[PDB]
């Protein structure tokens, strides 16, 4: 979270928080009900989310879902949607926490090596990620979608 | 470690589940006591060299355990107590600002017992200056905080024990 | 600053900034100005906070302008009175940079070994400083106060 | 390395002034155009890897560089010199984040010129590749960070010429 | 570590015997057999990706383990395990080389079952994974090499259970 | 090469080569001219070699030459032969030198960080060599055309 | 052997092994008939090659066999041959392994400690391995003789 | 460092050629002197200190070198001369077997002539202790391999000079 | 002690004693009757030492004596002078092993952490040692007067 | 560690204890006969390699022990039993210095049973190696520390059975 | 480094002599002083703190050293100072030891001005610094040792200018 | 010396000397003249001492002056006295430093690989210094001829 960042640092300096450590402590509290409400309505449209998310995809990249696509077939899409549901999951978890610490350790360290073993193009599913920013963000009042498209230009990022 | 709002989304994630109403609850119940925890740690903090201090006079110090034959006497081993006692005071906080106990567990009381009985270090002795500084701190950080402050103390003291 | 701590850390994993670390740095920024008008109210009233944080301290601590006190006689006392100048002005420097980079490299480290040298009683110079607390904490808003006085405590910390 | 603010703190600290309405005035100003600079830093860092891929097409590949006798011949070399665009490109969205470019001599140009003179690595070549990634960074960033973000590609390429 | 050669070497140093005729029959018996462990390291160095692929589709994946509460489950993990698999495959090969398992006891085995019992990594299903690696190998080998690279499969994975 | 490789590792335990690096140093030059004769032959049919792989790589992967292809069209076909043509040279000096120093600082260190930019998908690139070996060996005698497969599957083997 | 020089050279670099390693592995086991046959012809005249050996050694250096020599006596005589047929044994250990490994941690390494403590002279212990080289290289054809050979020359080199 | 053959492959690879006829004939030229290369170095492997011996005891001791107020006075740099001497034996039989002197060049000559200009180290002395190890070289091993032995011998002393 | 020391530096560089380290146990040891007569004498005496030593003290620093002082009032004397009595204690062991190993361990390595602990003025107890040289010394030869005055001067140099 | 002297200074420092008669009269003791252990520990140093040859030959050597089969076969090994004698000598002339056997304890015995049960190193042929130098030691340095010399070696040989 | 009798031995052991009357002359005028020199120690490394505290507030405090703009300004530079400071006192009173300014220049000298020229350390007043210590300490060790202490504090000063 | 060797672990521990320290340096100076005697009476009859010496050698060990013996011969032998009046200077050196820094980088580190080189019998040199011992030894009262010993055992250890 912040917290966990913060005393980790704390920790392995042998100290107490800093005046800043505390500050945004305080700072990310107070925005605690905001970040709630922000997972609530994303959490509330999953299904939605995916599924559009999904075909803002195959459009854009149409070749992933032909013969010599990772996602080609009925089951090889219904698996890649699985694999959008599970990110905008671990989206709605930073969201929540204020950082990435959860959405790393959970889909992000050894995503690189999984997928080059599927064989996943992993630029295609950065795009993936894009299209849900673009259908989540259209569900939220302009200052919790950009909150809420920090976290999903990140896990774009990561896969990188 | 894991704080409050890492031991939510860590047991779902098990379940694979994205956060529902009981989560979201549980997530308030933290986020609406933050501010407070933020004042008494930056008490705590500020005072810390005078908690140690006066945990010490009550509950330690003035005894037969700064006495030739006690495991306190030497200056070098006066100066091992007392910092362990920071440690304590500085973990205890910690805990208490993540609202999760798991930071004393990883990296405080795990082997401590045995570590104790190894070198000789009197345990019930060690869990009187907890419980001092415990005292001390629930003056400091007044009504709001007294008693959020006060169970990682308990907590590390019936690690101990 | 904010700025620096995040970034630093950024640089020392070789990665770019953390939607954490971003999102502090906005909130950061929306306090600015209010953050300015902190060190504006007490760079304002300096001399007056100096002072009364003086006899608060020599009240409380006499021993100090005794016979055998560091700070015994008018320019052993003139000093002193500089020295609560000093830290005054580094806490505003602390509020207006949202941490204690600057606090810390000017004013902490190294001044044990300063003090202990000039044979200067640091737990004194402590209450001295919560003696400024108190002071500038009468001039300032209930919300700004607060925000000043973690930087007052942080100082009173690291003599320590 | 400084920022903006702590640009201010130490041009006053060593005067010893508390901060006056000049300095207060330079910090408003940074303040101001705060927000932007981190939606800016956000864009990049998730375009990162497209505009090293852009900039380099531009301005190095398909050319006599990337052919036997060129310094970005050998997959070795092509790969140090991404490697490098890769650090440009961060650390002037540091600089950027900071609003000082003190940062990019610090960590960046501090010897860099002779480094290149000492392995070969042809200047004016990678100064292309600067300018190259710069020109896609100001379509993405928008007006709002266009003319802040270039800034400190072109501190970069004139530290190098 | 020792091979075929060394295993029979050793073996006589002890006694402080110069090699007699049933030492001589068994090294002959290793250099008849040498050309064809090449060829089949070859191919499996080659094919090591497609192997790993095509074992964990058949043993591991589209189950329960790479769901949530399932050890292969998150990125982290999921990594972790086909790492594991590497190790496997890339020891068999050295074993089959050399004409002796043990390297691995050696660099695999030691410790690894009790390694497993404390991280909660599933035995039955890490020796399914080996045994699917198995039969993919034996098929891209061939009759000459099938038996031989087999084995040393077989050695890791009674080693486990 | 051997020379290189058995050379490095004396220097670095500091001392003179072994009877196993010398005996391999002299097996290895007994071979020379047949080593020769091998690089010799396939650089005397490169132009058929790098050709009739690109035919048997289409076919295997028509994906690659389609669309949303890295090698879409006569110019990104153009270029992807000619890194064909790169590879078979490295391997030539491959099997002249004995071992792949060469062959790894010129086209397999680095090799990933290039295709990743480049978004050249590595595992064709690798298919595009063992097309390369099937030519290739059909021009040498079971010999000589084993021992240079063993530098052909080196190269399938390190873009992996 | 050349097997475990090369894998422990693979092993420690995380890596199957190399073209060149794959090659020379190839090599020696051709050689393996020829290599089982040298050991056996030197096996057959262990006594004969040991006991010309030390005639050899003595007349080369009398010394040792004189008052205030190692072997200065019959039964410290009979240990010095009891030597000399334990490096003519390793010396067929390496042949058949075509390293030294087995040779090295067996007598040499710890070789100087020892022989300094027995008072032993290490050059004339160099000086009766020559002596064997000559003897068991006039019982071998010219090529089996030089390969022999390069084993006897290590142990001669490693007693320096 | 390289080798003969390394030397031509580098040389061809900066011009992206395949190997020709010119190229393949150098080849050659060193595979048909290898086989001598590799006896010659097993002689000076196993006669390195006698080697040194001799060459001290011609172009070394005995003199005002070795007395006090000499470069090789005292048992500590009586030991850190030899010492250099086993150096360019062993090293001079590297590049010897590689059929090329860049290995003298990359860990032997740089910076080596100032630091014996930084040492005091007599350099014209230790030309005469290499030129003393190249006579007896040339002696034990032969015909065969005297003139390609001497060369880098003289390679490492036109170095110093 | 001398021994512990020349032992201890011994064992760490795998090494007998030095002539040097093996000269110094025996000027150290036949020094031992004088040594201990001279422990003997202040440990004869260790209740006028303390107590003039004590005088002494609140002469040259009335301050720690008084209201905000750290030995204020009879039971804050009175440990006051148990802590002169443990430094006199440690000076005599000192004397008799010749060397800091036992007065170091005991007494001052932690104890600028347990004195700021207590908030005990440090330089005061520097002075108290002073204190005690001086009538301790008093009390002895010429020549053992020195050497006492050496530990005494180390305690003395070592709060410090 | 401690020695004779130190030993005392602890013993009475738990107690808090001024050093009294009964101390001063145990120091006495040690000092009286330091001149003839410093003298002794000359002898042993000078002897050293003397010792073990000599140690070695009449307990270890001419045996099973060094024949294939045995735990002193192989020149590694030998080196690594007669290394294994020079601690002993060594530290048994520390303890002897000292006046104390803790250094045995702490630097030499602890862990060393079982260290050998592990490696299969024999126990019983180790005590005779030790009472052999005992023998040796007892005969150079005379009358005068003979029965002092002697007790540390005895240490050491009931500290392994 | 060297002493004043190290000093002697080296300047003979060059010429190869055996130590003649003059350097026994030399030796002697180091040893009939000794003892003084080691009671002046005692006094400067037990009043050491003092001495650096007098020589501060004579020669660099009060002063626009310590003001803002000035290179003892911030807590940080204060101590790095008086830590020289503490050195400067420490390495003279070995010098004046050893009876040789050697280790001044081995471990103090070399290098610093220009140290001090590259930080912006103002060298004169690091001077003042060293020569108002000299005088703090030809006061406390009196008569015996004064002018033996003051010369290497010179040597010091002059090595800075 | 042994101020050499105290200022070296002072410095190394970043302190002043210890009690014990001092002390020595004390103990040590005070031996100055009779140390300096030793070395007078030695240096004075060194002719004396490496003749007798040598003769005292060739007895004890006539194998070094015989055909296959390292000092054998009118020169051979002119340059082992020679060598022997080295150690005996470096010996005096030794006696007035008061420990053996002098003598161990003169004369004993690099002497193992000095002689091994030359094949002189190393431990024959350790005799020859018994030998000196014993000579010198009996121009020395036996106070003094004990102190001078350590320093010819020392040689006689190092050489070992
Ligand atoms: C007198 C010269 C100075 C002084 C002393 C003073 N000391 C205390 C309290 C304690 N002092 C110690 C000291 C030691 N413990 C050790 O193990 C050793 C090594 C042998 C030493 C030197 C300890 C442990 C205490 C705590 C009491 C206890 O024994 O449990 C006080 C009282 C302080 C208080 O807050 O109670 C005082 C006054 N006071 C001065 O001002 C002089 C400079
Ligand atoms: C064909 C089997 C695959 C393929 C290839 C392809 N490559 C490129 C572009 C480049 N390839 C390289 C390769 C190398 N440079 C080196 O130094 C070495 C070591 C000898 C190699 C192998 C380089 C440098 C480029 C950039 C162009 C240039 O030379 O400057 C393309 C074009 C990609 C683009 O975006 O322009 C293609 C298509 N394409 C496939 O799909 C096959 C898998």
């Amino acid at each position: 979270s912040v917290l966990t960042k913060a005393i980790v640092n704390a920790d392995a300096e042998a100290r107490y928080l800093s005046p800043g450590e505390l500050d945004r402590i305080k700072s990310f509290v107070a925005s605690g009900e905001r970040r709630l409400r922000i997972a609530q309505t994303l959490t509330e449209a999953r299904e939605r989310i995916v599924k559009q998310a999904g075909d803002q995809l195959f459009q854009i990249r149409p070749d992933v879902v032909s013969p010599g696509g990772n996602a080609y077939g009925e089951k090889m899409t219904a698996l890649c949607l699985r694999d959008l549901d599970y990110y905008l999951r671990l989206v709605t978890y930073g969201i929540v926490a204020g950082d990435v610490t959860p959405i790393e350790e959970i889909g992000i360290i050894g995503v690189k090596e999984m997928y080059n073993s599927l064989q996943t193009p992993i630029p295609a599913v950065a795009e993936g990620v894009r299209a849900m920013k673009n259908v989540a963000t259209s569900l939220l009042s302009g200052d919790d979608a950009a909150e809420a498209g920090f976290y999903f230009d990140y896990l774009v990022g990561a896969m990188q | 470690m894991q704080d409050a709002i890492t031991a939510v989304i860590n047991n779902y994630d098990v379940q694979g589940k994205y956060l529902d109403g009981a989560a979201l609850d549980k997530l308030k119940a933290y986020f609406t006591t933050g501010a407070v925890r933020v004042r008494a740690a930056a008490v705590i903090s500020s005072n810390a060299t005078t908690i140690i201090k006066e945990a010490a006079a009550k509950a330690l110090i003035y005894s037969d355990l700064t006495r030739p034959g006690g495991n306190m006497y030497t200056t070098r081993r006066y100066a091992a107590c007392i910092r362990d006692m920071d440690y304590f005071l500085r973990y205890a906080t910690y805990a208490m600002l993540a609202g999760d106990p798991s930071i004393l567990d990883e990296r405080v009381l795990n082997g401590l017992k045995e570590t104790y009985n190894s070198l000789g270090v009197p345990i019930a002795a060690t869990v009187g200056g907890i419980q001092a500084m415990k005292e001390v701190v629930g003056g400091l950080v007044g009504p709001d905080a007294a008693k959020e402050a006060s169970i990682y103390f308990d907590y590390l003291s019936s690690g101990l024990s």
